[PDB]
């Protein structure tokens, strides 16, 4: 049937319950390298607006404190026009947010996204997309991968090596079967800390819609889009589905 | 169980094969003991009300009822046959009700006093009566309106109307509204039609309505007349009891009295199965139709559905052709057919036409409006023989037929989810069509039904089915609503209420039916009542609609119960909404919860429709978790359909869906209301849409061009597919551009117009931290649409929320109602919100502030509210505790003479801790204590200990010139003698005079403004420099605005002057409890040990503070419901023998509240004065102001600004003794210390028609009122505050924890800086920043920079801020030519334009404004306008409805306001009242005050005007001076000279004209015998006339030009002027009857050339001597002859001025 989504849409209502089980990938703390702090409220919201099956992604912007130049607090999650799939997501370009208020000296720290396959390393659609977005622009951009599954969410932060990037540049496209040249060693654990003592916020497209699944013709993947602070829409929000209200 | 129906004589039964029919003959004529009342016997106005009834007289029933109806005022119940003529009966009672208001002699008809309500069961009929009543009562010019079918706030208006025609439910919701209590009072006639509905399951609505009119009226005391209109049915007896009809007014009409008597017939179909049963009725129907046709009679067939009409009509058509078809086609083929077949063609569209050709019509709704009107009119005209109807015909139309057949009586109840039998009232409505009263000899009614039912419908049509109460079924819901209306608190209120129900009247009378336990034990069912009430209350408590304690017996009202009542929601449904609605509730869930509503309990998915339903359930836009088995899925899918307007085939289901939308609205709203209360951002936001979606019958995801009814169907479709954002289309401001996006030209110009009519807002919002925990948000909004009345209605409302960053937590909300006068112009909102602890420690990045149209899709506008640079202030340090001992005693102060003064021998607990520091030391001290702690005695110490050390001089400073006046005299009698010290008051209004008082006076009392104005030239004034002590009282008011700033400017200067002169000046600051005295005390220079500052709870007399919030009251000052509680508190004071005073925001409100208090006191046992009425009349005799006499008499005092002191003291004394129990006091008179036991502040809002809004009281304004409560012995005083919910939080908080005292100095810095510059205290720029460091502002911007607007927030940031603050200011100052800067780092020097501002106290902004508005050509009327715009007058009030009066006043005054400016401004008030002053018009006490306060401000301003114009060399400066005089004397320049003389009335003036006395000198000259005849005046009046006339000046003016022979053009020539009086004057104190302030005589020497309109020179002088002379200096004009003129012009008297013309030649 067409209505695969109906079942998923009902599912996403209970997606808030997955946040009684929040797991963060941890290893030995190294003060020689960075630590990324993700405000807990942003996580809670970002899951609440995600799908159970289809990938959902955003950029993260943040900045260092004075106390420690290596503690990068994430301040803002910028949700942008995009077209999700199972196991991959097509994302529009790094947003221009320069002209918004309170954006004084934010760094683009990277991206954050859902997935339905728990791994210990960045996968091949991840590496393709990570290179697509950041290859020629900002190499240190991390990837925060969220493994979201019934019961729980599990966060995992990665850097990408230059071999990773190069390999990703080679792959303009990714197929289900080809799986050529891939390495789990392409990516490296990055230090992520979830904190509840700082609260971050969202920046959303000005049109308000971030989910161009049911509008896949109008999705401009190099679109010059506008943005504002604001509360992000849910994945199957009526506005992401003009078409279903036409049948009715 | 068998209850056989008695049939009238002549009844009989025929047995037919298909159905047993049974027949009831038309009844015989009654005994004729009446005359049909011809209309012409009606009084002559009425007669119109009955234009062209065919009869021209009332029918039998109407005629018999006419006496009691129209000549009686008794309550009435009329039971009558179907179709008896109810309208005219209702009409008679209407006309009577009108009669009680209009005067029989007067042509004029009062319209505001009476409200008439007509309750009627169905909208079809409600509308019908509205049309009929409008037509008929047109001539009397009264409005008849259907009481509004949908909305609530727009009901407050519809009291534009005099006749309200409602359904029971709409009038139940209206009247159950706490705010509508105002208007229920005017309801004098309550007509309930179809009163036998009582028996229906809707009938309890009628019970609740009546129970409320009788039982809940209370204090208001006058019940409206009630007229019930009924069907003749058993228990009418009990019904008339239920609505308190006495025998005079009860009527019951037998079937004999039905005009056009009715014959009945009951076909009892017997066939079991559906196919054959349906056939049975068709045949049965055909026969009866045939019979009626064979007798030349017409016939109406009622069927259950709209499709039935057309199929029944067709069966007939065909069955008639199957045999004949001649019979109904036409009366005659020749006569009818061309007239029919013309008309048959023209408007007929459907299959209806092939029926109409056959002479049979169909008639239902959802049929073309023209198409059904043809049917009615063709049938009316004989051309159709048979109209086949749905039931609406029966309520809507007036279309009779001889015969009426009900086919079938099966109806579908969507409510009950099931098929059912016709209700009795439907059958009786239907049968009221039978029989044309004018034409037909009789009428016929045929019911067709299953035999089972026949017995039942027999009883109904034959007066034997009893009317019985269903009040229990709806008992829980209806009880809650009275609990919510606050009329029930304890369950005795509940068992009384129940006594006014029909249930009760009916239980007493048939206790077995209602299952009473034992009436003989229970008596009048007191235990039964109590038991019902109990069980009801418990199920309510169980569901959280109430709070109940059985043991205690307290009933309490929940917020949730309050929604249930207001939105008319079933208690069970409120339960479901309670449990199910969540912080994480979702769209998909809402639809479910909606569908869970009790209202939809019975909805079932029937087998047949299930296949179609599944089709829709799988195309459903919002997922449905529930099965297609489940009922919830149906309700859900149905509601989703309504939003998509889906076409439905099944009738069953289409009825179902209709049932849903008519409830969907107010259920979804109740859901919204709960989520908003509970804070849940996301479901609240979503619910608001569903609400929109159910109004607009469309979904969110649709561009709202579809929402304009007035858009074409194609244009939207192209824009919806084109995916361009909705808002995107809105941005374009060009009419061509909008058309290019559409891709159509002509639609592009019309849609541009529509676009501009789409609502939009602009919002800005900054935030101000008040404390750490409390943030204030200041919002500025512009509404940007162009109003259209058809498209927007009277208003468009707007939800405003401030929500957390997640967008899940509503932190504040408020609803904004935009109206056509509001769009386009900016406004401001402010509110506080208390940050949660989390956010207090780490501020979040931002909050959000959002505005959403309640009505208009995609008109949401939200903005982030940053906290980027912010410092929350550090938490309050604890207040300095009190050592426990009251030890100090007046004996402790050394001197014996001093001890006599204080008249209390022991010092206060608080006074004791201070006493040491105040009396012993000469240390500067700061005291912070609550009002009523006797800080005045603290001032007096400092004074005693000043003089005990033989010191020089002291100044006492208070803002309240009212307090200064009291406290002068108190001090002056007590302290005058303590060494021979002279204590004087300073009146501000003449600085020179004040200067002189300083020199005379040992102690001065002054206001911050007054003294600050004196003190500015201290460098020159040695008497200020030599000042030894200064008491700053109520110093907490430096906070309080421009004048607060001036208080701080003042206090800073004394420090700067002490510091500069190494002069030791004692500063004693008396003040309220501050929150943080450290900064304040430090700024005043007080050692940390001398800064006593106490908690507000410290005040010694114990005092309890009860604060009560109230809904929807922000809108106004106080509402009926609050007033009631005020009165309960005042009664509670009266019962405890305690005295209570009540605080009100105006004088009007004092009068209006008194009037309610008299009415309320009459309707209680306690109406006592507590004293005899003959003794009070000697007192009231004084009657200074008649308005006070009437209330005072009943035990109630009034205190407003402007009373006669007679009034004042006469009222105070009567309270003082204990004659009058209750005092009512203007917010203004709160200053007057008038102590009591209990205080009620009734409302906490002030209207200013400057910002056209209500504003809440400041905590000061409260503290000045809370400080009136005191205790007797141990007894604790009580205070009652009556506020809006939003305000309660702020008031409660800061009445216990002081409001931080910040600085208003940024707002007057221009004047401040320009001033200290002018007096050479500042000559550099560093000086300006140094200067700041002596301010309180300075100390405050470091501790709370964010409050001031400092983004940087760091000591560098702040320091930068300040320097930019001076620079910005200095810029403005040079740019407006107040100062110049020049190299010596640099020297700053004042120009004249700013030196004149420094000299008169007049603002920087005002001078600026004058310089631009003034010209060499300025008229007097102009200078008056210019004047009225001075920024000084912004303090002058604009009360509710002053523009109204002001306009009317405008009409009587000489000068029209420059029309090119607004009518609302204070500039307007100022403009006129100064004319009302010049034209000596009597003004209301409120404009008297306004004028006084206006006059305080004017002498500075007019002198500024004269000094501007003159500086610019212009000679119209003199027509300013004319104005200066007019101001002092209360006259025009044009007026007769004598008029200025005090007390010279027209009669005295007219005698002066007979004698040919013309001028004031003629009056000095008058002979004694002429004096004694003209001056008819009191010894005192003459005193002034004396005073005036002696003082009046006569001055001789002479000059000498230094060398008048050697005049060279361009040199500085000097002239010497000399001024000679007759005798050196006593003093220059001005005498003026009209000016209320002191004024020194001053004079302008003017030199100028008249021909050229040009002033060459000027000097201001005072002629304090028998002779004087002065030298002027002026530039000689061009060579030639020049006619020069000198003028000597006084500023305080008319006609006293002298002038001298000469000529000169220049070489
Ligand atoms: N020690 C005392 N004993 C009795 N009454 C006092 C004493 N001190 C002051 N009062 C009186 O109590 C009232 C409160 O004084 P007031 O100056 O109005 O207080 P505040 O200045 O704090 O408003 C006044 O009537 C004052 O005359
Ligand atoms: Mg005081």
């Amino acid at each position: 049937s067409k209505n695969e989504w109906r079942k998923s849409a009902i599912a996403n209502t209970l997606l808030y319950l997955r946040l009684k089980n929040i797991y963060v990938s941890a290893d030995d703390f190294v003060e020689e390298q960075n630590v990324y702090v993700l405000p807990k409220n942003l996580l809670k919201k970002f899951i609440e607006i995600s799908d159970v099956k289809i990938q959902v992604a955003a950029f993260i912007y943040g900045m260092s404190a004075k106390d420690h130049p290596k503690v990068k607090e994430i301040k803002t999650v910028v949700l942008v026009p995009q077209l999700g799939h199972v196991g991959s997501v097509q994302i529009s370009n790094i947003p221009d947010i320069g002209d918004l208020p309170d954006t004084e000296g934010l760094e683009l720290l990277g991206w954050i996204h859902t997935q339905t396959e728990e791994l210990k390393f960045m996968a091949a659609s991840e590496v393709a997309t990570h290179s697509k977005l950041f290859a020629d622009k900002k190499r240190d951009c991390i990837d925060i991968s969220i493994f979201s599954t019934p019961g729980s969410v599990s966060l995992s932060a990665y850097n990408l090596t230059d071999e990773g990037y190069q390999w990703g540049e080679e792959n303009k496209d990714i197929m289900n079967v080809l799986s050529e040249g891939f390495e789990p060693t392409f990516s490296t654990h990055a230090q992520l800390l979830l904190s509840d003592r700082i609260t971050g916020n969202f920046i959303i497209p000005s049109g308000n819609v971030w989910n161009y699944t049911f509008m896949g013709t109008a999705f401009n993947q190099e679109g010059d889009y506008n943005f504002k602070y604001g509360i992000p829409l849910e994945f199957y929000n009526e506005m992401h589905r003009p078409v279903h209200f036409l049948q009715f | 169980t068998v209850t056989k129906v008695s049939l009238p004589e002549g009844s009989f039964k025929r047995v037919k094969p298909q159905y047993d029919e049974i027949h009831i003959p038309a009844p015989s004529k009654p005994v004729i003991d009446y005359e049909l009342k011809e209309i012409t016997s009606l009084p002559d106005w009425c007669q119109e009300a009955f234009p062209s009834s065919e009869t021209t007289s009332l029918n039998p029933i109407q005629s018999k009822v006419f006496h009691a109806a129209f000549e009686g005022d008794s309550n009435m119940l009329i039971c009558a046959p179907t179709g008896s003529g109810k309208t005219n009966i209702a009409l008679l009672t209407v006309l009577k009700a009108l009669s009680h208001h209009y005067n029989p002699k007067t042509k004029k008809l009062n319209l505001s006093a009476f409200k008439i309500v007509y309750i009627a069961p169905l909208k079809a009929l409600v509308q019908e009566q509205v049309r009929e009543f409008q037509r008929r009562l047109a001539f009397l010019g009264i409005k008849v309106a259907e009481l509004t079918g949908d909305s609530r706030l727009s009901r407050k208006q519809i009291d534009e109307t005099q006749v309200l025609v409602s359904t029971p439910e709409k009038w139940d919701i209206t009247t159950r509204n706490s705010n509508n209590l105002a208007i229920v009072e005017l309801v004098r006639l309550l007509i309930i039609d179809e009163i036998h509905l009582l028996h229906d399951d809707r009938g309890p609505v009628l019970e609740s309505i009546v129970a409320r009119t009788f039982w809940a009226s209370k204090y208001g005391q006058e019940y409206p007349r009630i007229i019930g209109l009924s069907a003749t049915l058993p228990n009418y007896e009990d019904v008339g009891r239920f609505l308190r009809v006495p025998k005079e007014g009860l009527f019951y009409f037998d079937s004999s009295f039905r005009p056009c008597p009715l014959s009945q017939q009951f076909c009892g179909i017997k066939e079991r199965n559906s196919l054959k049963k349906l056939k049975a009725m068709n045949d049965a129907c055909y026969e009866k139709v045939l019979e009626s046709i064979n007798e030349g009679n017409q016939i109406i067939v009622f069927v259950h559905s709209r499709k039935e009409t057309s199929r029944t009509a067709t069966w007939l058509k065909n069955k008639f052709a199957e045999e004949n078809i001649t019979h109904k086609l036409t009366k005659n083929d020749a006569g009818s057919k061309q007239i029919l077949k013309t008309e048959a063609a023209n408007v007929l569209d459907p299959s209806l036409r092939k029926l109409i050709e056959s002479g049979i019509g169909t008639h239902h709704a959802g049929l073309t409006r023209s198409d059904r009107s043809l049917s009615e009119d063709l049938f009316a005209d004989g051309l159709l023989q048979v109209l086949v109807c749905t039931a609406t015909l029966a309520w809507g139309v007036n279309l009779p037929a001889h015969t009426v057949i009900i086919k079938g009586t099966d109806v579908y109840s969507p409510e009950k989810g099931s098929w059912e039998q016709l209700s009795p009232q439907d059958v009786l409505q239907m049968l009221g069509r039978a029989g044309r009263p004018r034409y037909d000899t009789f009428g016929e009614g045929i019911i067709i039904t299953d035999q089972s039912n026949v017995q039942y419908y027999l009883s109904v049509l034959n007066q034997q089915l009893p009317i019985e109460s269903q009040f229990v079924s709806k008992l829980v819901d209806n009880l809650n609503a009275e609990v919510v209306a606050g009329n029930i608190k304890c369950r005795n209120d509940a068992v009384n209420w129940l006594a006014y129900t029909y249930l009760y009247v009916r239980m007493l009378a048939s206790p077995m039916l209602y299952k009473v336990p034992d009436i003989s034990s229970d008596g009048q069912l007191k235990k039964f009542r109590e038991s019902l009430v109990h069980s009801a209350l418990c199920i309510l408590k169980e569901q959280e609609l109430v709070l109940y304690d059985a043991e205690n017996d307290v009933i309490e009202a929940t917020d949730l119960g309050n929604i249930a009542s207001s939105f008319y929601i079933n208690h069970a449904s409120m339960d479901v909404y309670n449990r199910e609605l969540d912080e994480h509730t979702t769209q998909i869930d809402l639809f479910r919860i909606f569908s869970m509503s009790e209202e939809f309990k019975y909805v079932s998915v029937r087998y047949e429709e299930k296949r179609e339903l599944k089709q829709l359930l799988e195309k459903a836009p919002i997922p449905i978790r529930e099965d297609i088995d489940d009922p919830l899925a149906k309700v859900n899918v149905l509601l989703q359909s309504y939003f998509s307007q889906l076409k439905f085939e099944g009738f069953a289901l289409n009825s179902d869906i209709v049932f849903i939308h008519q409830n969907a609205g107010r259920l979804l709203r109740a859901m919204f209301e709960i989520c908003l209360k509970r804070g849940w951002g996301h479901p609240t936001r979503m619910l608001l849409n569903l609400c929109k979606s159910a109004t607009t019958k469309m979904w969110p995801t649709n561009c709202p061009l579809r929402q304009f009814k007035t858009c074409p169907v194609e244009v939207i479709k192209r824009l919806e597919a084109s995916t361009v954002p909705w808002g995107d289309y809105l941005q374009l401001e060009t009419p061509a551009e909008v058309g290019r996006a559409i891709r159509s030209e002509k639609y592009g110009k019309q849609v541009y117009d529509l676009l501009k009519r789409f609502p939009k807002m602009s919002v800005t919002c900054n935030a101000q931290p008040i404390t750490r925990s409390v943030m204030r948000f200041n919002i500025e909004i512009i509404a940007d649409w162009i109003w259209d009345m058809n498209v927007h209605g009277s208003l468009e409302p707007f939800l405003l929320m401030l929500e957390d960053t997640d967008g899940d937590s509503i932190l504040y909300y408020d609803v904004l109602f935009i109206t056509p006068d509001i769009v386009g112009h900016e406004f401001t909102l402010s509110f506080t919100y208390e940050l949660k602890q989390h956010n207090q420690n780490n501020l979040p990045p931002n909050f959000f502030l959002t505005l959403i149209s309640e009505n208009w899709w995609h008109s949401e506008f939200e903005i982030p509210v940053s906290f980027n640079g912010f410092k929350l202030p550090k938490k309050f340090p604890p207040p300095t505790p009190l050592l426990e001992n009251i030890s100090i005693s007046t004996s402790e102060l050394g001197n014996d003479d001093f001890s006599e003064v204080f008249e209390f021998k022991t010092f206060n607990k608080i006074q004791s801790q201070v006493f040491e520091s105040l009396y012993n030391s000469n240390d500067s001290v700061f005291v912070g204590s609550g009002k009523g702690t006797g800080k005045t005695a603290m001032a007096e110490l400092a004074l005693l200990n000043h003089w005990r050390q033989n010191k020089g001089r002291a100044v006492y400073i208070n803002p309240s010139g009212e307090k200064i006046d009291f406290l002068l005299s108190d001090w002056n009698k007590r302290f005058s003698h303590l060494a021979g010290g002279k204590i004087i008051n300073k009146l501000g209004n003449d600085p020179s005079l004040n200067l002189k008082l300083l020199a005379k006076s040992h102690v001065l009392l002054a206001t911050p403004v007054q003294f600050e104005l004196l003190s500015r030239r201290w460098r020159q004034r040695k008497n200020i420099q030599s000042l030894e002590l200064m008491i700053y009282d109520d110093a907490h008011e430096i906070s309080q605005g421009v004048y607060g700033a001036v208080y701080e400017t003042l206090i800073s200067r004394m420090i700067f002057i002490a510091t500069q002169l190494e002069k030791k000046i004692r500063f004693v600051c008396l003040s309220n409890c501050l929150a943080n005295a450290r900064d304040f005390g430090e700024w005043a220079g007080m050692t940390k040990s001398n800064i006593y500052n106490f908690s507000p709870s410290e005040r010694i007399e114990p005092l309890e503070i009860n604060i009560q919030s109230f809904k929807d009251v922000e809108h106004i000052s106080f509402n009926f419901s609050m007033l009631q509680m005020a009165f309960e508190a005042s009664a509670a004071a009266a019962g405890n023998r305690n005295s209570s005073s009540v605080f009100l925001p105006s004088r009007k409100d004092c009068m209006e509240v008194a009037s309610a208090f008299m009415k309320f006191s009459k309707a209680i046992e306690w109406d006592m004065l507590n004293v005899e009425e003959e003794q009070i009349v000697p007192y009231i005799e004084k009657l200074t102001d008649g308005h006070l006499r009437a209330p005072l008499k009943h035990g109630v005092g009034i205190l407003y600004k402007g009373m006669a002191s007679n009034d004042e003291r006469i009222v105070k004394r009567l309270y003082e003794y204990g004659a009058v129990s209750v005092l009512l006091i203007s917010k203004d008179c709160s200053a007057f210390a008038c102590k009591t036991d209990e205080v009620i502040i009734l409302g906490t809002n002030l209207y200013d028609g400057a910002e056209h809004k209500y504003m809440p009281y400041t905590i000061n304004e409260l503290l000045e009122m809370v400080g009136l409560a005191s205790g007797n012995d141990s007894m604790a005083g009580k205070v009652l505050i009556l506020t809006s919910h939003n305000m309660k939080a702020y008031y409660k908080k800061f009445l216990i924890e002081p409001l931080p005292t910040e600085s208003y100095l940024q707002y007057i810095i221009h004047d401040t800086l320009n001033n200290e510059i002018a007096n050479s205290i500042i000559q550099s720029k560093q000086d300006c920043v140094d200067w700041f460091t002596y301010s309180y502002f300075y100390r405050r911007i470091h501790v709370n920079p964010s409050y001031y607007g400092v983004r940087d927030t760091s000591p560098h940031g702040i320091s930068v801020f300040l320097s930019n603050l001076v620079e910005t200011c200095l810029n403005d100052l040079v740019e407006s030519s107040f100062i110049e800067i020049d190299d010596t780092t640099e020297i700053i020097s004042t120009l004249s334009n700013g030196l004149i501002a420094s000299h008169y106290g007049v603002s920087f902004f005002t001078i600026q404004s004058f310089v631009s508005s003034l010209s060499n050509t300025s008229t007097l009327k102009n200078m008056l306008y210019v004047l009225s715009t001075a920024v000084e007058f912004e303090s002058v009030p604009l009360r509710k409805g002053d523009r109204a009066l002001l306009v009317k006043l405008s009409k009587r005054l000489p000068l029209r306001f420059p029309e090119h400016t607004s009518s609302g401004s204070v500039s307007f008030k100022v403009f006129l009242l100064l004319q009302a002053y010049f034209s000596r018009l009597e003004l209301p006490v409120d404009f008297q005050n306004d004028l006084k306060d206006i006059l305080e401000k004017v002498v500075p301003l007019i002198n500024v005007v004269v000094d501007i114009l003159s500086a610019n060399g212009y000679l119209n400066a003199t027509t300013a001076m004319d104005l200066a005089q007019m101001l002092i004397q209360g006259v025009w320049d044009v007026d007769n000279p004598l008029r200025q003389i005090p007390h010279f009335n027209n009669k005295i003036l007219e005698k002066c004209k007979e004698i040919n006395v013309e001028t004031v000198y003629d009056i000095m000259a008058l002979e004694d015998e002429e004096r004694d005849e003209i001056l008819t005046l009191t010894d005192s009046q003459l005193a002034q006339v004396a005073a005036f006339v002696n003082n009046y000046p006569n001055v001789e003016l002479t000059y000498s030009l230094n060398n008048s022979d050697s005049l060279i053009s361009g040199v500085k020539q000097k002239i010497t002027i000399q001024l000679t009086r007759d005798v050196e004057p006593e003093n220059l104190q001005v005498t003026s009857e009209k000016y209320p302030f002191d004024k020194l005589e001053s004079w302008w020497l003017v030199l100028g050339e008249v021909s050229k309109k040009e002033l060459y020179a000027i000097k201001k002088v005072t002629l304090n001597k028998e002779t004087q002379q002065y030298e002027l200096e002026f530039d000689t004009p061009t060579s030639g002859k020049h006619n020069l003129t000198i003028w000597c012009v006084c500023d305080s008297y008319l006609d006293a001025d002298k002038e001298l013309s000469f000529e000169i030649n220049v070489k």
